[PDB]
C-alpha cells in the first residue's frame, strides 16, 4: 500500500534470494565444534587421495 | 667467521679420516696414529652436510663425540685415547627431499633412535606454502642482487663480534638458590609432553 510505481529496486532484490549458495550459508549458524569438524576431514583428504 | 671449523660431504668422509686414521709408517715401518678432523678442532664446532649419502660404520665410530666427547680407538695394540670438545653441526636430509604430510614425522627421515639418544637439540625448519612467505624473501634476494655491498645495515660489526667471545670464558656464572624449584617443575611438563600416546611416541627426552 505503499508503492505507486516500480522501479529497479524491487527486481533485484527478488532475483538474488533465489541464486544465493543454498550450499555454503549452512555454516553460519553453527559453533566452533562442528566447524572445525569440516575443516579437519578437509585436511585429511589431501593427504589421503 | 670462527676458524676452528671443518667443513665435509657424506661420501668426503669414510670410517675413519676425521676421527683418528691410522697407517703404518712407509720410512719407519711402525704402527703410527694421525690426528683427524675432530682433533684439530678442539673448543669448536664442526659443520658436516648431508647427512644420506653415507654407510652406517661411520655413524659407530662417532657415537663418542656427542655423549662423552671423548676418542678412545685402539687398534692394534696402539692406545690412542684423547678428548675433544667438538660439537656436531649435523645437517639431516629427508628422504624424498621434501617432508611427506602423509607419511609420520619418524617415516621421513633416516635418523634412529640411539642416534637421536645420544644428541641435544632437533629442530626443524618451518616450511610455510602461503602467499606471504615469498613474498617477503623475494624483497631480500632483489635488494642483495641490485645493492652491492650496501644491503648490509647491522648495528654491530664483525670486529666486536670476536672480542665478545673471549669474555664469555672469564666469570663462570653460578646457580641461585631459587632456581632449583623451578627445574623439576617443568620436566615433568615434557615428561607427559613425551607420551602423546600412552608411554612411547617419537622424540625421546
Amino acid at each position: 500500500a505503499s508503492h505507486p510505481f516500480m522501479t529497479a529496486v524491487d527486481l533485484m532484490e527478488a532475483s538474488q534470494l533465489c541464486s544465493m549458495d543454498s550450499k555454503a550459508n549452512i555454516v553460519h549458524g553453527l559453533s566452533v565444534l562442528e566447524i572445525c569438524l569440516i575443516i579437519a576431514m578437509k585436511h585429511l583428504n589431501d593427504i589421503y587421495e | 667467521f670462527s676458524p676452528r671449523a671443518v667443513y665435509t660431504s657424506g661420501k668426503a668422509s669414510s670410517a675413519a679420516g676425521l676421527t683418528a686414521a691410522v697407517v703404518r709408517d712407509e720410512e719407519s715401518h711402525e704402527f703410527v696414529i694421525e690426528a683427524g678432523a675432530l682433533m684439530l678442532a678442539d673448543n669448536g664446532v664442526c659443520c658436516i652436510d648431508e647427512f644420506d649419502k653415507m654407510d652406517v660404520r661411520d655413524q659407530v665410530a662417532i657415537h663418542e663425540a656427542m655423549e662423552q666427547q671423548t676418542i678412545s680407538i685402539t687398534k692394534a695394540g696402539v692406545k690412542a685415547t684423547l678428548n675433544a670438545r667438538t660439537s656436531i653441526l649435523a645437517a639431516a636430509n629427508p628422504i624424498s627431499g621434501h617432508y611427506d604430510r602423509s607419511k609420520s614425522l619418524k617415516q621421513n627421515i633416516n635418523l634412529s633412535a640411539p642416534i637421536m639418544s645420544r644428541f641435544d637439540l632437533f629442530f626443524i625448519l618451518v616450511d610455510e606454502c602461503n602467499e606471504v612467505t615469498d613474498y617477503a624473501i623475494a624483497r631480500r634476494i632483489v635488494d642483495l642482487h641490485s645493492r652491492i655491498e650496501e644491503s648490509i645495515d647491522r648495528v654491530y660489526s664483525l670486529d666486536d663480534i670476536r672480542r665478545y667471545l673471549l669474555f664469555a670464558r672469564q666469570f663462570k656464572p653460578k646457580i641461585s638458590k631459587e632456581s632449583e624449584d623451578f627445574i623439576v617443575e617443568q620436566y615433568k611438563h615434557l615428561r607427559q609432553r613425551d607420551g602423546s600416546g600412552v608411554t612411547k611416541s617419537s622424540w625421546r627426552i
